[PDB]
């Protein structure tokens, strides 16, 4: 594998700061240009500043946005690259990535963190199960699902239950409704089981809970 | 400084075909252009750098191509896994700017969605209020309508509706459609219909619970 793997994301209120680290690992990090990226929910692809390699030094470019605001530093004993972000904005939420090569033929592009600027105070999710109703419906594959409702920043994942029998879990993108967020994720699975086994959905949202909820009835 | 330009957004081709998206550039890159892959989760691929080489690893049926201003990128024979965003970016001149990006979805046989409509669950109710949740799971095409009527009425207030991104095993897409309401307003009714109107029918394809049933 050649690893990197973005890890500073969460939410910071407007006008603080946080630090982002890009963890690599299988080539010789020094080697290469290590650049900072983020896309903006919308929004097209933003470069935000790169730093060269050993052979060049390692020195910095960064884009007039950003210059003076955000520095990009690199440990090259840990092999950890780093972006410090300073009087953070609103505007400045997106999705961030870091990347090995930016000129070509060696890049890899980590998955992103996200962070949230913003002035609202966390707010973990109010998760409910859904059943059919009871007489009313069914036929062979049962759909349940769940709702996880008024949780804030994002992301949350739904876990199930994994055997492949069915299981067409669907996961429908949180949307954003009266300043909170609300996910839906729904199973559907073979008759033979629900109602005879059980199935839980398990809701994880990092800023601090996992509630797990069962299908009854 | 430069920018990119991605006309069209989205693109739908069925896999067998030879698929072109162009990117154009306001001034003159020389060349300096790569073209990215991004799924629907994170990852972000390069697939072409200076117009026309191929990163290791990218499929030959991907070609890219253009000068001065003007480029492309081509898939010979669209295969399922190219479902994507495609996007272009300019590194001849700092800062790097990409492309808006080119969505391609897979055209597929119509699919007929599977309606599924739950009541509130005892915990919700217990605290305050009631939503009526609607899966209308795993059609093609994308465009399709729901509406909600309670006891007969269409409702405006209280709708939440999203989408999946395409299937990337079989290339429908589901939706869920939420109305919320309080415990009280929810008492007083009775039946709860979710209307959907898609390509696949005349009529609108309904389920509905009459909360008196159960």
């Amino acid at each position: 594998e050649v690893k990197l793997v973005e890890s500073g994301g969460g939410l910071v209120q407007p006008g603080g700061s946080l630090r982002l680290s890009c963890a690599t690992s299988g080539f010789t990090f020094t080697d290469y240009y290590m650049s900072w990226v983020r896309q903006p929910p919308g929004k097209a692809l933003e470069w935000l500043g790169f730093i060269r390699n050993k052979a060049d030094g390692y020195t910095t470019e960064y884009s007039a946005s950003v210059k003076g605001r955000f520095t990009i530093s690199r440990d090259n004993s840990q092999s950890i690259l780093y972006l410090q972000m300073n009087t953070l904005r609103a505007e400045d939420s997106a999705t961030y990535y870091c990347t090995r090569d930016p000129y070509g033929p060696a890049a890899y592009w980590g998955q992103g963190t996200l962070v949230t600027v913003s002035a609202a105070k966390t707010t973990p999710p109010s998760v409910y199960p859904l059943a059919p109703g009871c007489g009313d419906t069914t036929g062979s594959s049962v759909t349940l699902g769940c709702l996880v409702k008024g949780y804030f920043p994002e992301s949350v994942t739904v876990t199930w239950n994994s055997g492949s029998l069915s299981s067409s879990v669907h996961t429908f993108p949180a949307l954003l409704q009266s300043g909170l967020y609300t996910m839906s994720s729904s199973v559907t699975v073979p008759s033979s089981t629900w109602p005879s086994q059980t199935v839980t959905c398990s809701v994880a949202h990092p800023a601090s809970s996992t509630t797990v909820d069962k299908k009854l009835e | 400084d430069i920018q990119m330009t991605q006309t069209t957004s989205s693109l739908s081709a069925s896999l067998g075909d030879r698929v072109t998206i162009s990117c154009r550039a306001s001034q003159d890159i020389y060349n300096y252009l790569n073209w990215y892959q991004q799924k629907p989760d994170g990852t972000v691929k390069l697939l072409i750098y200076y117009t026309s080489r191929l990163h290791s690893g990218v499929p030959s049926r991907f070609s890219g191509s253009g000068s001065g201003t003007d480029y492309s990128l081509t898939i010979s024979n669209l295969n399922q896994e190219d479902m994507a965003t495609y996007i272009c970016q300019q590194g001849n001149t700092l800062p790097f700017t990409f492309g808006s990006g080119t969505k391609l979805e897979i055209k597929r046989a119509d699919a007929a969605p599977t309606v599924s409509i739950f009541p509130p669950s005892s915990e919700q109710l217990t605290s305050g209020g009631a939503s009526v949740v609607c899966f209308l799971n795993n059609f093609y095409p994308k465009d399709i309508n729901v509406k909600w009527k309670i006891d007969g009425s269409e409702r405006q207030n209280g709708v939440l509706n999203s989408w999946t991104d395409q299937d990337s095993k079989d290339s429908t897409y589901s939706m869920s459609s939420t109305l919320t309401l309080t415990k009280d307003e929810y008492e007083r009714h009775n039946s709860y219909t979710c209307e959907a109107t898609h390509k696949t029918s005349t009529s609108p394809i309904v389920k509905s619970f009459n909360r008196n049933e159960c």
